[PDB]
């Protein structure tokens, strides 16, 4: 087969990153370790700071398009009922 | 001897202090509509003024009211 | 003890595989006998076996 | 559009087969059949529903077979090759009460009553829709509405005028259990009925999926700590840098 | 060598699932790709079986939907799935396209791989469209007049197009059995695409979440995402079952149970739900021709995405503006889709032409002029000038 183009990634022992050179790895095996360990600490206080650091990127966006739709449905109800007569004829015509 | 079970809940609910109240604004509809089909030119004015917003207010407090307790009296 | 557990069931794969397929096979039946149990007793009364040995009384 | 074109919405009423572990009253569905025979069949078909799927749900098969012969069906033409007539049987359908819809439209004021095999299905709100708008016919149309003749009132109907006048009546059935036969007694199983046409699944459906999610939920479990065991060594991983010597 | 590496056929499944090199960091939204080909392979295979006992004339088109749900055994199961698995399909695939454009992953050396997805998404709307009309109700057959109509606005040959497509004077048994056909063969097309989707990205690798490279730190795909994977695919079935057994109709139309008519008109005509926000880009311009055309270009402007990218950054993990105002385009979308299930009245009219403006003006105005300015911040909040 012949030889493709240049990529930015490679295999197994020729994967194209910098020179490695002084860091020092270590680990235990899986069978030797408590897989559930810090379950309930996790779930109550780093959920804390996860969901404190992003829930206003979120909300603000959704409260402002909750607000139009809702101010939206009302001024049509209003518009088809027998006290929205007036208006209905000088916007719709 | 066995009536309407939802003729008999709806005729208690209509006697209620909220319900009462919803009655005398629809039979205030009537009246405006009753007087103002014998006049002339009522024949065709384009806008003919009805009560079905009113009858509609009431209904619905009629329906939130029984539909939870009708069929505990049914089979 | 717990070397002669797993000197019988875990250590070859063949007597492994083979406890998960007749695990499986006893589950199926037994699963589904205590299924229709409760759901027919929560259900007492509104089943067609039950009102036809009503009618027929 | 104004609320008397959309329609009145109809309440929420406490069925005997709401909920996930329910099924089917089936004393309200033998009820509600001889309501329709007796007060619907004369304007209505049934013609998705076939006389065998009635056997072990509201009646024995003996009976069944006496329900179905009492209407003719069309035979195989003789060896002269006249057409020829025969009793029903259990592998027939329900027949209706017209031969085509302009006899229909002819005995109905030029209106077409629908089918009911998937009416409870093809309606916004179900058995709730069926049962207020059976109940829902007020003795005066309210003051200022204007009626085309030959149309009754209804709030529960789109638009208000509605082409089917009230057909339920008090102590106009006699069931044969003895349960005291009102209106709004009848429109509860009639529609009941009509919802085993619609979904004559719904009890085998219902406990099929107690198995599957009692089943499912478990494997999502499992799953959960089988991934946190084989990612065990690496959610655990240390590292450690010193800076080597300049060369 | 292994044998897995040696052999001609083992050695695409040990490149492709097994010996694949990932990156350490990709979280669970990483996860929809696999869960959208175990959705493909759902609906291949409950169509087929369902369709052993279907007729596409369209006399007997409604019957035999119905025959599937009373006759044939389980054949409610069948078609729950296939209805509501669908539903599912484009539930995931929204996702899908969201991470995607969260995390810069259509930026420069990706460009390929993002540009045959867009074409997998117009395959996959034109398929459900085709399935939709199989059924033959009241909102199949009058949806697919008002979609088909649309064609005749193309000027000199538009009338001849709709002729064409229908094989006939309207939407007739000429169309159904069209439509049939066609429901049956793309999604083979859809099948062949994926696999160009996947050699696309085995050049250059998957992303991660912080936005650099990931060459330093690499676990293979096998018993590491092959568990990660699984996870999401037993919560997958679970939340799909209790749509299946216990709500299968809360997803749909009611008027679809009415037998298809073309005599009477079913009130208001809308789609699907997962349409709705494209059938409300076409109502809002008052013409027919320039409606038409803004209703693709709605899926053609993602092609503009990596080139009005003015940012240094791939993804908006450390972007405190442009993680705001995304949020706002994706609540944009879902207030379109209400409007497409809203009447023609005072406020919806204007309310879905601002809302169509912004939808625009994400891509061409607003990330352009956004990216830069974050540059500069970046730069004079550190630098001693
Ligand atoms: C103000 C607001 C602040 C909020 C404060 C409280 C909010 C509550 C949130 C709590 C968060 C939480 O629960 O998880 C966080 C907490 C730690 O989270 P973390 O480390 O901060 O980050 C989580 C990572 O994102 C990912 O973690 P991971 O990949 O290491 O773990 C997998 C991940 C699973 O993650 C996912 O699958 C992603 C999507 C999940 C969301 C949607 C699921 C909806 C559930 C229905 O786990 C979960 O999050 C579990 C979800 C719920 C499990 C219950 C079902 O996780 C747990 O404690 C999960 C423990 C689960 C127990 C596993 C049970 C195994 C035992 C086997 C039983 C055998 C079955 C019986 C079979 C019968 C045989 C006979
Ligand atoms: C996947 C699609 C195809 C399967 C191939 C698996 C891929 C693989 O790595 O295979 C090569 C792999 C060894 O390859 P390698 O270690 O990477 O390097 C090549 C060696 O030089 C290879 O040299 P070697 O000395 O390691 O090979 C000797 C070996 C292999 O030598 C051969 O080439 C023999 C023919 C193998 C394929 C037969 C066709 O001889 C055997 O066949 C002995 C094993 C026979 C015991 C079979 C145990 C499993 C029974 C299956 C029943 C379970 C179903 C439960 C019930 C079902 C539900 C109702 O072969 C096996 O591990 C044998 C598999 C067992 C055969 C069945
Ligand atoms: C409600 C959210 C409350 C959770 C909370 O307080 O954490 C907020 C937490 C703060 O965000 P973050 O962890 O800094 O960044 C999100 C990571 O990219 C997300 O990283 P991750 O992979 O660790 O998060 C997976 C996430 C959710 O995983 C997904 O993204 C999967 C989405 C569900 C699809 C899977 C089934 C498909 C079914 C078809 C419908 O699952 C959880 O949140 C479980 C742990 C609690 O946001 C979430 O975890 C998103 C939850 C929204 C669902
Ligand atoms: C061209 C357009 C120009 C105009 C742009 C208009 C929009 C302006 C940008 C608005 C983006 C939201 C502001 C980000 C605020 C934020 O989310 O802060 C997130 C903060 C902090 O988070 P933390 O814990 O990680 O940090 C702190 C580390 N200890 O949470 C909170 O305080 C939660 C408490 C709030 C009550
Ligand atoms: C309705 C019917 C469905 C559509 C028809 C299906 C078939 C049409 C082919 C798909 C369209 C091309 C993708 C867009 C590319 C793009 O736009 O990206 C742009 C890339 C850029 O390439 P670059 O980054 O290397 O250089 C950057 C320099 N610009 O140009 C291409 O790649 C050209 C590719 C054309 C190849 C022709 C297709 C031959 C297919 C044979 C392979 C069979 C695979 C095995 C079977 C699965
Ligand atoms: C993943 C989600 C991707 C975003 C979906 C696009 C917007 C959804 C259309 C909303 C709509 O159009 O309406 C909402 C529709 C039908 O409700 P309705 O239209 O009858 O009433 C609208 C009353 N305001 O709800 C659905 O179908 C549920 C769809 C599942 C989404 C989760
Ligand atoms: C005996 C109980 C009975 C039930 C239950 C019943 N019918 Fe009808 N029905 C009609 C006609 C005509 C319509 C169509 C009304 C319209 O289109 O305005 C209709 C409509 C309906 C509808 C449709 C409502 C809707 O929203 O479209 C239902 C459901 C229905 N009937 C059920 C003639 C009848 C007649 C003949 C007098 C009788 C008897 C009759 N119907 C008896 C019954
Ligand atoms: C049936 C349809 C599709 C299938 C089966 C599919 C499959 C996949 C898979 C398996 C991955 C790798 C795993 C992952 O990233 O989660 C992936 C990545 C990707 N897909 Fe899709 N995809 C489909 C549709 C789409 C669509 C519609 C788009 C965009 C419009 C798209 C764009 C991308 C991109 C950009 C990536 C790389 C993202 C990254 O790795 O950071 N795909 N796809
Ligand atoms: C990605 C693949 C597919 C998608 C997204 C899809 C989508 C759909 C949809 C949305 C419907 C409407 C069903 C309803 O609303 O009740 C439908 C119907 C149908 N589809 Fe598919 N389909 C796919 C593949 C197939 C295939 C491959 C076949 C046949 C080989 C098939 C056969 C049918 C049939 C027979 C119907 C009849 C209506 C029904 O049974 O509900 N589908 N499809
Ligand atoms: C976790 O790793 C994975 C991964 O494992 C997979 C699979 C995918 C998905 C990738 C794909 C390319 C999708 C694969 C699927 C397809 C391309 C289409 C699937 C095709 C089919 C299901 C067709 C098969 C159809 C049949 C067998 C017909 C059934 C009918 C029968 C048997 C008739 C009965 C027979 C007789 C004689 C009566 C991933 O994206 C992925 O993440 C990287």
């Amino acid at each position: 087969g012949p030889p493709s183009g240049k990529t930015y990634m490679g295999w197994w022992g020729h994967m194209g990153g910098p020179k490695q050179k002084g860091i020092t790895s270590y680990a235990v095996s899986p069978y030797a370790q408590k897989p559930l360990q810090g379950i309930f600490h996790n779930a109550v206080f780093n959920s804390f700071r996860r969901f404190k650091s992003q829930f206003l990127y979120v909300l603000i966006p959704a409260g402002i398009y909750w607000y139009w739709w809702k101010n939206g449905n009302e001024y049509n109800e209003f518009l088809y009922s027998k006290a929205g007569r007036e208006e209905l004829e000088r916007v719709n015509v | 001897e066995v009536t309407d079970q939802l003729e008999d809940l709806r005729e208690h609910f209509k006697n209620t202090e909220e319900g009462k109240a919803l009655v005398h604004h629809y039979e205030e509809c009537a009246e405006r509509v009753k007087i103002q089909q014998q006049q002339p030119g009522y024949a065709d004015l384009e806008h003919k003024e009805d009560c079905v917003e009113e009858f509609f207010h009431l209904q619905h407090y009629l329906d939130t009211a029984t539909a939870p307790r009708l069929f505990d009296k049914l089979k | 003890s717990f070397s002669s557990l797993y000197k019988t069931f875990f250590k070859r794969n063949a007597v492994f595989v083979g406890t998960i397929f007749a695990g499986a096979f006893v589950f199926q039946t037994v699963f589904d006998t205590a299924i229709t149990s409760w759901y027919e007793n929560h259900n007492k009364g509104k089943l067609w076996k039950d009102v036809k040995a009503r009618i027929a009384a | 559009m104004t609320a008397a074109e959309h329609g009145l919405h109809a309440p929420a009423y406490a069925w005997s087969h709401n909920g996930p572990f329910e099924t089917f009253d089936h004393a309200s569905i033998r009820r509600g059949y001889q309501v329709y025979r007796e007060v619907c069949a004369a304007c209505h078909s049934l013609d998705r529903v076939a006389w065998r799927t009635l056997v072990g749900v509201s009646h024995t098969n003996e009976e069944v077979r006496n329900m179905a012969e009492e209407f003719e069906y069309d035979d195989e033409p003789d060896e002269q090759g006249n057409p020829k007539k025969r009793p029903g049987k259990l592998s027939d359908y329900i027949p209706g009460p017209y031969p085509n819809e302009q006899a229909a439209r002819a005995a109905n004021q030029g209106a077409l009553p629908p089918d009911l095999s998937l009416i409870v299905k093809a309606r916004h709100g179900g058995c709730d829709y069926i049962f207020s708008l059976l109940t829902g016919y007020p003795d005066e149309p309210p003051a200022g509405v204007a009626l085309p003749p030959g149309s009754n009132y209804n709030p529960y109907f789109p638009g208000g005028s509605i082409a089917m006048a009230r057909v339920l009546f008090d102590d106009m059935v006699e069931y044969e259990d003895g349960t005291p036969a009102t209106t709004s007694q009848m429109a509860k199983d009639v529609t009941t009925f009509l919802n085993w046409c619609a979904e004559p699944e719904h009890d085998e459906r219902k406990r099929l999926g107690l198995k599957t999610v009692i089943i499912l939920s478990s494997l999502y479990l499992l799953s959960i700590w089988v991934k946190k065991f084989k990612w065990a060594g690496i959610k655990t991983r240390k590292f450690v840098f010193n800076p080597p010597k300049p060369r | 060598m292994a044998f897995r590496k040696s052999n001609v056929y083992l050695s695409l499944v040990n490149s492709y699932i097994i010996d694949s090199p990932q990156p350490s960091s990709i979280n669970y939204w990483w996860n929809m790709g696999s869960l959208l080909g175990l959705c493909l392979v759902i609906q291949i295979v409950t169509g087929i079986f369902m369709a052993m006992h279907y007729s596409s004339n369209i006399e007997l088109a409604f019957s035999s939907v119905e025959h599937i749900m009373r006759d044939v055994h389980n054949g409610y199961i069948l078609r729950y799935l296939h209805a509501n698995g669908a539903s599912f399909f484009f539930m995931v695939m929204f996702m899908h396209m969201a991470k995607g454009l969260y995390y810069g992953s259509y930026r420069s050396p990706r460009v390929t791989l993002w540009n045959v997805g867009v074409i997998i998404f117009i395959l996959t709307i034109a398929t459900a469209f085709l399935g939709y009309c199989c059924v033959y109700g009241q909102m199949s057959h009058w949806g697919a007049t008002v979609i088909t109509n649309l064609f005749s606005a193309i000027p000199f040959v538009g009338n001849d197009i709709v002729s064409w497509l229908w094989g006939g004077f309207s939407v007739s048994n000429p169309t159904i059995q069209r439509f049939f056909a066609l429901h049956y063969l793309v999604p083979f097309i859809i099948a062949a695409m994926v696999i160009m989707h996947l050699m696309a990205l085995h050049i250059h690798g998957s992303s991660n979440p912080l936005g650099i490279t990931g060459n330093l730190d690499r676990i293979p795909m096998h018993s590491y995402f092959i568990f990660k994977d699984l996870v999401t695919v037993f919560l997958f079935m679970l939340i799909l079952a209790l749509f299946v057994f216990y709500s299968p109709n809360t997803l749909g139309h009611p008027d679809n149970y009415i037998p298809g008519n073309p005599l009477v008109t079913p009130a208001s005509i809308v789609p699907e739900w997962y349409l709705l926000p494209f059938y409300a880009i076409l109502r809002s311009i008052p013409d027919k021709l320039l409606g038409v055309i803004t209703m693709f270009a709605a899926i053609l402007v993602l092609l503009v995405l990596p080139f009005t990218d003015r940012s240094v950054v791939r993804g908006n993990t450390f972007k405190v503006l442009s993680k705001f105002f995304f949020f706002i385009f994706v609540f944009n979308f879902v207030l379109l889709g209400q409007i497409g299930a809203c009447h023609v009245e005072v406020p919806y009219v204007l309310m879905g032409q601002i809302a169509t403006f912004i939808y625009f003006a994400y891509f061409l105005i607003i990330v352009p002029v956004i990216s830069t300015i974050e540059n500069v911040l970046f730069y004079i909040g550190r630098v001693n000038k």
